[PDB]
């Protein structure tokens, strides 16, 4: 969910070679693994 | 005959066209989708009955106990509307469900039960609807609008190819269920078939069908066609399948000849070789190469799959297979053109390889970041769909998923199964291929109505699976003995969601309370918005567009002009809803040549497959079409068809239009953008002093105006026994009377009530003493209306020129004579509160001693400090005197010198009174005071108790004895036969009626029973004032920390003046610029002058020419309606006046209406000509109005002029106008736009907290915003000084407007600019980053 | 902030440095029982988060909400969008001294002037009505001044027609597309409530009498009515400034 | 934090599955921090256990009478003097969020509609200057020991 | 649609004709929805672009410019000499087309007489000098700009 996120927001960013070239980021997932 | 309140006062009728059926009870959307939600349905699919079927019983783990659903009831509501309403709470009745619990033992898991335990809880509150079709929810009056949404079913959709430069179309399938989750198929550019679960990430489909325990030789034999083999190298040739060879082989069939290589195969071959019958040829073995086989053919020798299903056949494998054995293979027979290989392809790119890869795959993409378990992901896709608690495919639902696929079971199972899943995934391939058609997502076959009925029920569904889930989780732990099915439940988590959708919803919305027609057309209104469904920002176009769909059931004209236009719109006149929630409208049916008098109604999407004649179409004497050709609308378009191939016929020439846009008279002539924007005003407008009905009307105000529910309709006939400006009291017929009933019924008339928009609610009768009744008449008519008939404007004598100047663009001139007349005077009743509260220092007190008020503005006051009643007050007067304490507030040295040189003490309370606000101006018509439970009820509340209990014991005695005077009048009559007594019946007292001697007949048996009636009437009324007197003497609920409230009550009456917005009927708006006076507005030749003079330039553009026509006939009835005052007033007998009504009544050609005066009696025709002499009502209906021939004969009936211009002169010279004018009666309208609502100045006042501007608002004495665009303006000027004082001192700059303040009040106009605040606002949060930002010296 | 009654209403920064001070605190107690390494690491993960979530909320992982179930502002949020303080509050702004009413015709007036209500005009002018008040001798103090415009007695009227008598004000209409949506006009006090405005200069603003209205600024300091009499005056803007052509063209 | 506490003060004398004699330390230390930092405006412990305990007696006299409980009928259930219980009924709730979109019409916010009521109306202020000079002007027109007097006093 | 509405509103329409007339109307008032909000975005980022422009200067000095000429699309002439030159300043002088002599020597805002000299003599092609080829730094000059034409 959270990385779907962030890639739908880096795919934005042009519209751009970092974002070309560009785990979960949930706290609470990190806990738990 | 004539109805007798319609006999008053008969409105001439042009319309040729016959009438066949009456126009239905305007709102019964409403009543009937909420009788639907709260109704003991046997067999339980409405309403609550439905839900708890859906819920319960419910079932704890492991079944140890049960808790079951038997049966539920809903209380009588404690307070009624009115007591609601007054007391600011919702109007509702409490439900109570008898639960029952059932403990199970071990070994017995349904056999016998431990303990059964039955108890009545009680779970919520739900509103009730008023006999209109309202909600009162805090003592407001609310309307939940319906709305129009997506049905549930499958629709095959595709992009046209907007996406994609290549031209092609991806089509795709979505299942849309009543609740659960899409199941979306979709194609590919690739032609790589893919399915998205809730549209999520995509995967491809046939990954679904393993799901569901397929194998890849099932779907291929599903899916695909096969051919054969045999063996040497024959085939067995099928004509029909090579539609297009000879590619590769032509023929080799019986060795001699059928057709040769190179030339395509064409219908002949295939004809020669069926005649033939061709059923083994020779083919080449490289023919073979390409083909694909379509099941495992394995190695029979060795047991080794050779090539597995789904895989391309070469000539190697051909030899593989043929030493295996396999003289027989079979292909997968596909032609590119139509039967195109598609889920092959998506076998190619399947990344799964049996159920659990599928499986695995599934959970992967419903719930990420998880570790694939084997057993969870089965349990997933099983639950996903296929389960009774997750997904619902509707009634409905299933109705049209079923249609769509062409079967022939209407009803079936609400949940998916693997048939229609296959069904569906071969019906999109089908489309693909060439067959079949795609869905359109407008038609109004595909959207579905739900109403107040049905959303109410899906709330308390929610309220209900909540609750369940909460009870299942503590049945899950103890489970003992002794609890009772009350302590599980608790009823906030149910009311939650009914009550949050009663008053914070977005379809539950304010009444409009304008006029009746404002409320009629809120009630039956249709929105595309709301929970499910679309939103403005992304809506349409095309979804805002009109369809052809349309016809009958939505209204084109009508739809709201703005941010939201086509996405509201307004039910038809005639249109109604399906079993299933569609719009349907009537036909009359058309048999083999006769049109017949019986009305089907049809859907949108069966109304395709009919051609359905025009209502304006003539008929013969007998029933048929008179033309040859009629024009009548086939599936799409319309055209001329034969007389004797058409089967339906439309209802009326009304059908089409609403109820707003069908009182527009001579709507024909007004452009389609000047009706809308005229129905639009026209529900605008604020009732008047006094009704005027219309002088040329439609024929639709007298059905708006009974069902708007505005009026008094009696219920049953009788005769008016008693008539008073507050009730009425009609003694009903013997004919209608019921066994045991006095037969006397009371109208109960609202008086000077206020609305939603603080207007005046007022009833007053129209009936006198002795007047018959039938049941359907109007008693008392209400806001707006006139004797029965919808008037909401004033008939206006109108001339159209230019005159000076003062009608420019679009403003109106008014003579001085409509203000002297009080013709758009209106009276607004508003509300002010005064609240005391408990502060920290102390309480606030309600007091007439108020901190340095010099006795002059404490006059209006009582002793109690709350004005009198009836005071005349203006604005800053004092309303009710509150006082506050207050701090130390340490005076300044020199007021401290003031002091001591005055010797004057502080203060102490502050004076935060409730006074008038500025500029208003009334009449105090009601106070009420609402205190705490523990206060000692001031004298003005102890007052207002008394009299209001001597009310309520005067009403019940006066029904008490009313009705006991009925009761003996009934004994009395019964009394003349069966042990008559006659002379001496009336000297014993009337208490002893109960004892009268009668001899041993039923008779006495029915006196009995009636005297015992009375006993119980006697008892109840005791108990019901008993009950009265403590309902009235009790405490309040208030808010928290209130000790006591006083409401006050001010009937403000607005007359008309220049800045006030008028309009017509015809989209014709304007704004009052002057009000000359009566001897300098233009008259005519007999020196009558004009009542307003519009703009002709106004006309030509706006291209609404029935506002001429309107005017043209409006002259045309005032004529007829001079001719008959003048005929009155020089007292001519009644012949005269019979014979030239009866002329007047019959003109046009072949109208429908038929009047015979000679059935009047000489006091009806007196009493006709009576209602007539201002002028004859006249009917023009809306596509079957007046023709211009009959404008100008009724003109000639009258000694005016056909040409409907006359010869004006000018009141300031008395020179006459050249080139004549036209004049006439218009029907104007006032507007809810008043200037004095809308004028607001501000020099200075209170600012905002954080940022330190201006408030907003007229009611916070805001400013005005002054945006970028004016910043742009500004600086397009080089005004620079301008833009800085509008920048910081007149906005924010705290401490550089007190100095611009002071300066002004000292004769110095000079600023000193200095920082705005939101400026500092800003480098304090840019700071508090970790950004640094300063101001560089 | 107390509201009325026993409520009150909070910003949202409240909240996310109530967060923030909880973790940072819980951290530092803590630290100080020698916790598993385990539990110190998601407490900094836990404390990171809510620091972003502070400085901007909704852009690394999910927006944290509130008991009404909507992302609560951050810092960043204060500034940004048309509904910051860039945008809603420092560009354009409410404004002392102003007015607005539904417009008539008046066709009487010169093309200098409008017709400015007597209420209004009352009501905007009131500063200037007290100075000259207390200046010519009638009230002795300010409050006096207060109570006599209250009164509205006879004097007050000839001291506010003595005020407004060479004092422009402008007048706008709400779409301003070019600057000849703003003029200055002259005053002329009427009776009623709506604005006289003058035929010809309709074009300029796009305005017909059908229910418009129309919004009133005084200008307060020399310098500003100089340059509404040689700027913005409505007999200096009679041509296009898109062409040369006169907009004062009768219509 | 609970659980760590517990571990500490764990000993297998008793026999108790750890499964329960720490739930009991995870419970306190959870509800206490509930009580502590779940509401912006503190409320005490005993506060918190009242207010629940009200809640819990107003659910069970609802679901029994039907109606609702008033507070006369509450402090009779639960023993009160009628006054503690109007108190902490009129506690303050939960402070509302002050971008609550409000306008519904502009967007507009809670925040935008409340006013500074601790600013002096410019009137005041120009009344303050006014009476500063009116006694200057007056106490000028006496012997300069007394204005010095009425000064200093 | 291939059949009209033959009906004017003098006589009436029926129900047909009246519902594609409503087909008309309400696509009409959506479009004007839309223009009014699309044409309020192109100002705000015209205004954005150029805002900080002013005039900073009297004379440049410089000695290029425009070459204003009627424009012709193929056939007849939309737009004469005298909308595209009036106001201006020219940048060469306008030598008389029989080339005899200057006829507007240089500099010169062109104002009504100008134009009606050049029109009475037909030139047909004239120099003026334009903001684009200024050389003043961080604004434009009066003479590089022409006349207010608002004053
Ligand atoms: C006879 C047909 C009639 C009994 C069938 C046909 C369509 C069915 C309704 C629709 O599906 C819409 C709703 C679906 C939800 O479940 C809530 C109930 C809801 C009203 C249905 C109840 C009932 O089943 C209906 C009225
Ligand atoms: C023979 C006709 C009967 C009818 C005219 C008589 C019989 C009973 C009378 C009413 C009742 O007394 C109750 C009220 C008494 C008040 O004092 C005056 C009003 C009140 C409605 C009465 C008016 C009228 O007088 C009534 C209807
Ligand atoms: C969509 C807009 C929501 C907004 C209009 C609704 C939602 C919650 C309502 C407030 C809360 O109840 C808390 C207070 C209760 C007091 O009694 C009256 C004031 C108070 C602020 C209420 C006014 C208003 O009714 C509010 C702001
Ligand atoms: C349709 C928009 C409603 C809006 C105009 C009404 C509805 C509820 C009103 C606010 C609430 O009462 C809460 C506060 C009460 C204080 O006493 C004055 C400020 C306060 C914010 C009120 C100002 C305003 O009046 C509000 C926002
Ligand atoms: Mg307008
Ligand atoms: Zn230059």
């Amino acid at each position: 969910d959270a990385d779907d996120l962030m890639l739908a927001e880096n795919t934005a960013d042009e519209d751009a070679a970092e974002a070309a070239a560009q785990r979960t980021t949930d706290p609470v997932r990190m806990y738990m693994r | 005959v004539y109805s007798y309140t319609e006999k008053k006062r008969i409105r001439k009728d042009f319309g040729k066209r016959p009438q066949v059926l009456d126009v239905p009870y305007l709102l019964s959307i409403q009543l009937d989708s909420f009788q639907k939600f709260i109704e003991q349905d046997p067999e339980g699919q409405y309403g609550l009955e439905a839900a708890f079927r859906s819920v319960f019983p419910i079932q704890s783990y492991s079944g140890n106990s049960e808790l079951q659903y038997v049966s539920y009831r809903l209380g009588e509501p404690v307070f009624d509307v009115q007591e609601c309403q007054i007391r600011g709470v919702t109007y509702s009745a409490p439900l109570r469900v008898k639960l029952r619990l059932v403990i199970y033992e071990r070994e017995a898991p349904e056999g016998t039960v431990k303990d059964i335990k039955e108890q009545e809880v009680y779970m919520g509150e739900i509103p009730l609807m008023t006999d209109n079709g309202t909600f009162v929810i805090n003592g407001t009056e609310r309307v939940i609008v319906s709305q129009l949404h997506r049905s549930p079913g499958v629709f095959f959709d595709s992009d046209k190819g907007k996406t994609h430069s290549s031209g092609k179309v991806l089509y795709n399938a979505r299942i849309i269920p009543y609740r659960g989750s899409w199941l979306d198929f979709e194609f590919d550019p690739k032609d790589n078939l893919f399915v998205r679960i809730d549209r999520r990430r995509k995967l491809p489909a046939t990954i679904i069908l393993r799901a569901l325990n397929y194998t890849t030789e099932q779907i291929l034999d599903l899916f695909f066609e096969k051919v054969i083999f045999e063996i040497k190298l024959q085939m067995e040739l099928v004509p029909e399948r090579l539609r297009g060879e000879t590619a590769s082989f032509d023929i080799e069939a019986n060795g001699k000849v059928y057709v040769e290589k190179g030339r395509r195969i064409t219908a002949r071959h295939i004809r020669q070789l069926e005649k033939d019958d061709v059923k083994l040829i020779e083919v080449p073995v490289e023919y073979i190469a390409g083909k694909v086989v379509a099941k495992d053919y394995i190695d029979e020798s060795t047991g080794e799959l050779i090539c597995a299903a789904n895989m391309e056949l070469s000539l190697d494998l051909l030899a593989k297979l043929s030493q295996s054995g396999h003289k027989r293979i079979e292909t997968l027979f596909t032609n590119d053109l139509d039967h195109g290989p598609y889920i092959s392809e998506t076998l190619r790119v399947d990344p799964t390889n049996d159920r659990l890869s599928a499986l695995v795959e599934i959970y992967r993409m419903m719930r990420p970041g998880e570790p694939p378990t084997r057993e969870a992901a089965e349990s997933l896709f099983e639950n996903l769909f296929f389960s009774e608690d997750r997904y619902d495919l509707s009634a409905v639902g299933r109705m049209k998923f079923n249609r769509s696929l062409l079967r022939e079971e209407i009803e079936g199972s609400g949940i998916l199964s693997k048939d229609d899943i296959i069904d569906v995934m071969k019906k999109l391939i089908d489309i693909r291929n060439g067959k079949g058609e795609v869905d359109d997502i407008d038609h109004l076959g595909n959207r579905r109505i739900r109403s107040v009925g049905e959303m109410a029920e899906n709330q308390f569904r929610v309220g209900l699976v909540r609750v369940e889930r909460a009870v299942k989780e503590r049945l899950s732990l103890g489970d003992l003995d002794t609890l009772m099915p009350q302590d599980m439940i608790n009823a906030k988590p149910i009311s939650a969601a009914v009550k949050e959708f009663f008053g914070s919803s977005q379809l539950s919305q304010f009444m409009d309370q304008n006029n009746p027609l404002s409320e009629i057309t809120h009630k039956r209104r249709i929105s595309a918005l709301g929970p499910g469904g679309l939103t403005r920002e992304r809506a349409g176009f095309e979804v805002r567009d009109v369809h052809p769909t349309h016809y009958g059931r939505v209204c084109p004209i009508e739809t709201p002009e703005g941010p939201n236009i086509g996405l509201i719109n307004s039910l038809s006149v005639y249109a109604q809803t399906n079993e299933y929630g569609f719009l349907e409208t009537p036909y009359r049916k058309v048999t083999d040549g006769v049109v017949t008098d019986e009305i089907h109604y049809l859907s949108a999407i069966e109304e395709g497959n009919y051609v359905i004649a025009q209502a304006n179409s003539n008929l013969d004497e007998e029933g048929h079409f008179v033309e040859d050709l009629v024009t009548c609308r086939s599936k799409g378009e319309s055209s001329l068809f034969s007389r004797d191939q058409v089967d339906y016929m439309d209802v009326s020439t009304q059908q089409v239009v609403s109820v707003g846009a069908s009182l527009i008279p001579f709507l024909e002539h007004d452009d389609a953008n000047r009706a809308l924007m005229g129905a639009n005003m026209q529900r605008q407008a604020v009732p008047t002093l006094r009704a005027d009905k219309p002088l040329v009307g439609t024929g639709m105000e007298r059905a708006v105006a009974v069902d708007s529910g505005v009026t008094a309709v009696a219920k049953r006939g009788g005769v008016v026994q008693y008539v008073d400006a507050s009730r009425i009291v009609i003694k009903v017929n013997e004919d209608e009377m019921y066994p045991g009933e006095a037969g006397i019924d009371i109208y109960n008339l609202t008086k000077y009530t206020r609305s939603n928009q603080n207007t005046c609610i007022n009833q007053m009768p129209c009936v006198s003493l002795g007047e018959p009744v039938e049941r359907g008449d109007v008693l008392a008519d209400g806001p707006s209306t006139d004797l029965g008939e919808l008037a909401l404007g004033q008939n206006m004598r109108v001339a159209f020129m230019p005159w000076n100047g003062y009608n420019f663009e679009d403003s109106i001139l008014v003579s001085e004579r409509v203000v002297q007349e009080d013709r758009f005077t209106t009276i607004h009743i508003q509300e002010l509160a005064c609240v005391s509260r408990d502060t920290k220092l102390g309480p606030e007190e309600i007091t007439a001693d108020i901190p340095n008020v010099g006795e002059a503005a404490l006059s209006k006051l009582d002793e109690s400090g709350i004005v009198y009643i009836g005071a005349e007050v203006t604005g800053g007067d004092i309303l009710v005197g509150k006082v506050t304490p207050k701090g130390e507030t340490q005076l300044t040295p020199e007021e401290k010198l003031l002091r001591a040189i005055f010797g004057e003490k502080a203060s102490d309370v502050k004076d935060s009174s409730l006074r008038v606000p500025n500029g208003v101006s009334g009449t105090v018509i009601d106070v009420q005071v609402f205190t705490r439970d523990g206060v000692e009820k001031d004298k003005r509340a102890l007052e207002i108790e008394e009299m209001q209990l001597k009310q309520a014991k005067k009403d019940l005695s006066e029904e008490l004895q009313i009705l006991e005077a009925g009761l003996f009048s009934r004994i009395r009559a019964v009394l003349v036969a069966g042990g008559v007594e006659a002379e001496k019946l009336d000297k014993l007292p009337r208490d002893r009626w109960l004892e009268l001697g009668l001899t041993d007949e039923e008779k006495q048996n029915q006196l009995e029973q009636l005297a015992e009636q009375y006993d119980e009437l006697k008892h109840e009324f005791e108990k019901k004032l008993e009950a009265k007197r403590r309902k009235i003497t009790q405490g309040d609920d208030l808010a928290p920390g209130v000790l006591k409230i006083v409401k006050v009550y001010l009937a403000v009456k607005r007359r008309i003046q220049p800045g006030d917005k008028m309009a017509g009927r015809h989209g014709n708006k304007g704004v009052i610029s002057k009000i000359n006076p009566i001897e300098d507005m233009p008259y005519d030749e007999n020196g009558t002058p004009v009542d307003i003079v519009l703009n002709p330039l106004g006309v030509p553009s706006r291209m609404n020419i029935g506002q001429i026509l309107e005017t043209h006939l409006g002259m045309a009835a005032k004529g007829i309606g001079d001719k008959i005052n003048a005929m009155l007033k020089q007292q001519q007998e009644v012949a005269k006046l019979r014979e030239f009504i009866q002329r007047a009544y019959d003109l046009g050609a072949d109208v429908r209406q038929k009047v015979d005066l000679s059935t009047f009696s000489d006091e009806e025709v007196m009493r006709l000509a009576e209602n007539l002499r201002k002028g004859m009502p006249i009917a023009t209906p809306v596509f079957d109005g007046a023709k211009e021939a009959e404008i100008k004969e009724l003109l000639k009936l009258g000694d005016l002029p056909t040409s409907g211009q006359i010869r004006l002169y000018d009141g300031r010279t008395g020179e006459q106008f050249e080139r004549p004018v036209t004049v006439g009666y218009m029907y104007m309208l006032k507007l809810n736009h008043l200037v004095d609502d809308k004028m607001h100045a501000r020099s200075t006042g209170s600012y905002s907290l954080v940022t330190q501007q201006p408030l907003g608002g007229k009611a916070q004495f805001g400013g005005q915003r002054f945006g970028e665009m004016e910043v742009w303006a500004l600086e397009a000027y080089g005004a620079a000084y301008t833009l800085q004082e509008m920048l910081t001192v007149k906005s924010d700059d705290v401490n550089g407007r007190t100095k611009m303040y002071k300066n002004i009040v000292d004769g110095n106009h000079q600023m000193e600019p200095g920082m705005p605040e939101s400026f500092n606002v800003l480098l304090k949060e840019i700071r508090s980053l970790g950004i640094n930002i300063e101001l560089e010296d | 902030v107390p509201l009325d009654g026993g409520r009150f209403a909070t910003s949202d920064l409240n909240d996310l440095y109530r967060r923030v001070i909880n973790r940072n605190n819980r951290l530092k107690r803590l630290l100080d029982l020698a916790a598993p390494d385990i539990i110190v690491r998601n407490e900094k993960r836990m404390l990171q988060e809510a620091v972003d979530a502070l400085l901007d909320n909704g852009r690394r992982g999910r927006a944290i909400t509130g008991s009404n179930k909507r992302p609560l502002k951050s810092l960043a949020d204060m500034i940004k969008g048309k509904q910051g303080r860039f945008r809603q509050n420092l560009l354009g702004k409410r404004v002392d001294y102003s007015g607005r009413s539904v417009i008539t015709v008046g066709p009487y007036l010169r093309l200098h002037q409008c017709g400015l209500p007597k209420k209004m005009a009352l009501e905007l002018f009131k500063p200037f009505i007290y100075g000259k008040l207390e200046l010519r001798g009638l009230a002795t103090t300010i409050k006096a001044a207060k109570k006599m415009v209250e009164r509205e007695e006879a004097v007050v009227w000839d001291i506010l027609d003595e005020v407004i008598r060479e004092h422009p004000v402008l007048l706008n209409r709400a779409p301003t597309l070019h600057r000849l949506g703003i003029q200055a006009f002259e005053p002329v006090l009427i009776e009623g409530k709506a604005i006289q405005l003058h035929p010809l200069v309709c074009a300029a603003y796009n305005a017909d009498f059908d229910g418009d209205q129309m919004a009133v600024h005084v200008p307060l300091t020399l310098e500003a009515q100089l340059e509404a009499r040689a700027l913005m005056m409505s007999t200096n803007n009679i041509l296009s400034p898109a062409n040369g052509e006169p907009i004062i063209v009768p219509s | 934090i609970g659980l760590m506490k517990a571990v500490d003060k764990f000993e297998y004398r008793r026999g108790y599955k750890f499964s329960t004699y720490a739930t009991w330390w995870i419970r306190q230390a959870i509800t206490r921090s509930i009580a502590d930092q779940a509401r912006t405006i503190r409320i005490p412990v005993h506060m918190i256990e009242t207010i629940n305990k009200l809640n819990r007696i107003s659910r069970q006299m609802l679901q029994e009478m039907g109606r609702e409980p008033t507070p006369e009928e509450l402090a009779e259930r639960m023993l009160m003097p009628e006054d503690k219980i109007r108190k902490v009924l009129k506690i303050a709730k939960e402070p509302i969020s002050m971008e609550t979109p409000i306008g519904d019409d502009e967007d507009s916010h809670l925040g935008d509609f409340i006013e500074d009521t601790t600013l002096e109306l410019p009137l005041d202020s120009a009344t303050t200057e006014s009476l500063r000079a009116a006694t200057h002007d007056v106490l000028a027109g006496l012997t300069a020991r007394e204005a010095k007097v009425l000064r200093m006093r | 649609i291939e059949t009209p509405i033959t009906a004017n509103f003098r006589e009436g329409l029926n129900v047909l004709q009246y519902f594609i007339s409503t087909h008309g109307a309400r696509k009409g008032l959506a479009d004007t929805a839309l223009k009014t909000a699309n044409s309020g975005y192109l100002t705000r980022r015209l205004v954005d672009v150029a805002q900080d422009l002013v005039v900073t200067e009297d004379d440049c000095g410089t000695h290029e410019g425009i070459m204003m000429t009627p424009v012709i699309e193929g056939g007849d002439v939309k737009e004469p000499l005298r909308d595209r030159v009036l106001g201006r300043v020219t940048a060469e002088d306008v030598l008389k087309p029989g080339t005899a002599d200057i006829l507007v020597p240089r500099n010169t805002l062109l104002h009504e007489q100008w134009c009606d000299l050049l029109e009475e003599n037909s030139v047909d092609a004239v120099k003026v000098r334009s903001v684009v080829s200024c050389d003043t730094d961080f604004g434009v000059c009066a003479h590089c700009y022409g006349r207010d034409l608002a004053r």
